[PDB]
This record gives structure tokens, sequence and C-alpha cells, in this order.
């Protein structure tokens, strides 16, 4: 992540690393939504013009944990997937719009200290927390500023990190992007003026972006890690899709199988 | 269909539930409406 610190343990329990089998390579990171399912951005599984195309027998999950690299002994499970589950109408190719992906664990896995959900907005918090600074918070392992050429300090960090970003209004995003920006997105980070930095960077995609419920003391996640044309960029801004938006797919999905 | 944390959810067994506030938590919350 740019810009931000260390996480701290227990900190992030709905956190999952999308983790790829061979060869071992970090792909995306996700998030623990039930025992049973796991949400992460569509472009981490399914990207053309990348020669990215993975099925459930690539990737592997890693719940639990803290340290990018060190075996987290009996603190981390590794798990494995049934199916999954992309928008059937994502659109890769122009803007990533609906960038969302429903992941679905071949054994539900155990929750701990360590391993939580994090819960699905609903309407009435959508609506008071999603606002123009309001700050969320976004979680990951991955890049620690632009090695898109390969750069100026720290690299890929040895330990999840942390950062809070204000949301933008909708105009600034709008105005920030030749791209264009669809109703299930939002954006958030710094304004060049306010003085302070941080963004998410890649290998955070995927991650999810929470905020704190004020009612019922509950994480919410909101957005979850899309795209971004760069990381850490003086006035522009970083893109999360609307989970809120998307919900009642959601909803479809898993109310498909089970009990 | 359940089999869903949707129930004790967004609930970390580590702070929330032992009744602690991470290091920086106050900061998400003090920006609702200016005002914590
Ligand atoms: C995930 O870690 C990362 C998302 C990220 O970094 C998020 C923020 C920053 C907020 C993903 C990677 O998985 C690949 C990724 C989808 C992209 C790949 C190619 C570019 C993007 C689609 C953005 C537009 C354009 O960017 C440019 C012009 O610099 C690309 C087509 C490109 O570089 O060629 C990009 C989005 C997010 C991304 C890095």
């Amino acid at each position: 992540i740019v810009e931000g610190s260390d996480a701290e343990i227990g900190m992030s329990p709905w956190q999952v690393m999308l983790f790829r089998k061979s060869p071992q390579e970090l792909l995306c990171g996700a998030s623990l939504i039930s025992d049973r399912w796991v949400l992460t951005a569509a472009h981490c599984l399914l990207y053309p013009p990348w020669d990215k195309n993975f099925t459930e027998n690539d990737l592997l999950v890693r719940i639990g944990k803290h340290s990018r690299t060190r075996y987290e002994r009996n603190i981390e499970k590794i798990s494995m997937l049934e199916k999954i589950y992309i928008h059937p109408r994502y659109n890769w190719r122009e803007n990533l719009d609906r960038d969302i992906a429903l992941m679905k664990l071949k054994k539900p896995v155990a929750f701990s200290d360590y391993i939580h959900p994090v819960c699905l907005p609903d309407r009435e918090t959508a609506a008071s927390l999603l606002q123009a600074g309001y700050k969320g918070r976004v979680t990951g392992w991955g890049n620690l500023k632009e090695t898109w050429t390969a750069n100026v300090g720290k690299g890929q960090p040895s330990v999840l990190q942390v950062v809070n970003l204000p949301i933008v209004e909708r105009p600034v995003c709008k105005d920030s992007t030749r791209i264009r920006i669809t109703d299930n997105m939002f954006c958030a980070g710094y304004k060049p003026d306010e003085g302070k930095r941080g963004d998410a960077c890649e290998g955070d995609s995927g991650g999810p972006f929470v905020m704190k419920s004020p009612f019922n003391n509950r994480w919410y996640q909101m957005g979850i890690v899309s795209w971004g044309e760069g990381c850490d960029r003086d006035g522009k801004y970083g893109f999360y899709t609307h989970v809120f938006r998307l919900k009642k797919w959601i909803q479809k999905v898993i109310d498909q199988f089970g009990e | 269909t359940f089999g869903s944390g949707e129930a004790d959810c967004g609930l970390r067994p580590l702070f929330e539930k032992k009744s602690l506030e991470d290091k920086t938590e106050r900061e998400l919350l003090e920006s609702y409406i200016d005002g914590r």
C-alpha cells in the first residue's frame, strides 16, 4: 500500500490472500464474508489483455495472516476453492466496470482470533457512511511505491499494511481521469493540497476498503480495491468497487447453494 | 445458504470483543461528521 503503516495483529480478520499455486506468487487480496465465501475483484482472476485467466484449481487461498512470507504456523489457514463467480457483465475492456467476484471455499473455515467475517453494507449504512470526506480503511500486502519501474525506496512489504483514506466527491473523481467512471465505483484518497499521501498499489487489488459503523460498532466492507492510474500520484484518486450497488448479485449467488 | 457469519460479523475477536481500539480507528470515526 503506499504510505501506510504496519497492521496490528488481529486488526484485519476478514483479510484473505489470493495465492497462486504454481508457481508460488501472490496475486491479490480478498476478503472473508462468511464461513465459505470470499469476495475479490474480478480482474484478479479474469483479465484477458494479460493472459491472466485462472480457475479454481489454480488458486489457493490463505486466511489469517500477517507476514507476507512466513508460514504462520497455527494461525493461518490455507484452503482451496470449489467454484468461482465473476460479475457476468464485468467490463474488463473499457473501464473495469463491475469488477467483482465471488469465490466459494471447498470447505468452510474455522473462525478465530485472526479469522473473522466483515459485514456487507445495507441501505442505511451505505447512505450514512459513503460520503465525501469520510475516511475508510484499505488493507494489503503489495508494493510500496510505483514498481512500474523498479524504483525509489521500499519494495513489497514484510507484513500486512494499513492506510486511512477519505472518500472523494464524484466530479473530482470524474475529472481526474480520462477513463469512463461508472456508478459502480467510487474513489478515495487525498487532494494534492490536503497534505497527506497514501493509496493502494499493485498487489492490493481485490482487498477490502472498509468503514466503521458508529451506530453498531461494526466493520463494513464498503468497497473492493479495483483500479488506478499508478500509485499515489498527486491529484489522481484510487477507484474502488461499490459493493453495496452490487449487493443483489452477491445475494443471488450465495442463495444458490447450501443447507 | 447460510453458513454465513452475517451474524457476529465485523466484530474483531481481538479488539471490539476484547474491548479495544486499534491505533488509528479513532481517525476513522473522528471524520464522521468531523465529529467524535
Ligand atoms: C491490483 O493490485 C492493481 C490495482 C491497484 O493497483 C489499485 C490502485 C492503485 C488503487 C491492478 C493490477 O492487477 C493490474 C491493474 C488492473 C491494471 C493493469 C493495467 C492498467 C490498469 C488497467 C489501469 C489503466 C492502465 O494504466 C496505466 C495507463 O498506467 C493500464 C491498462 C496500464 O497500465 O496499461 C491497471 C488498473 C489496476 C491494476 C494495476
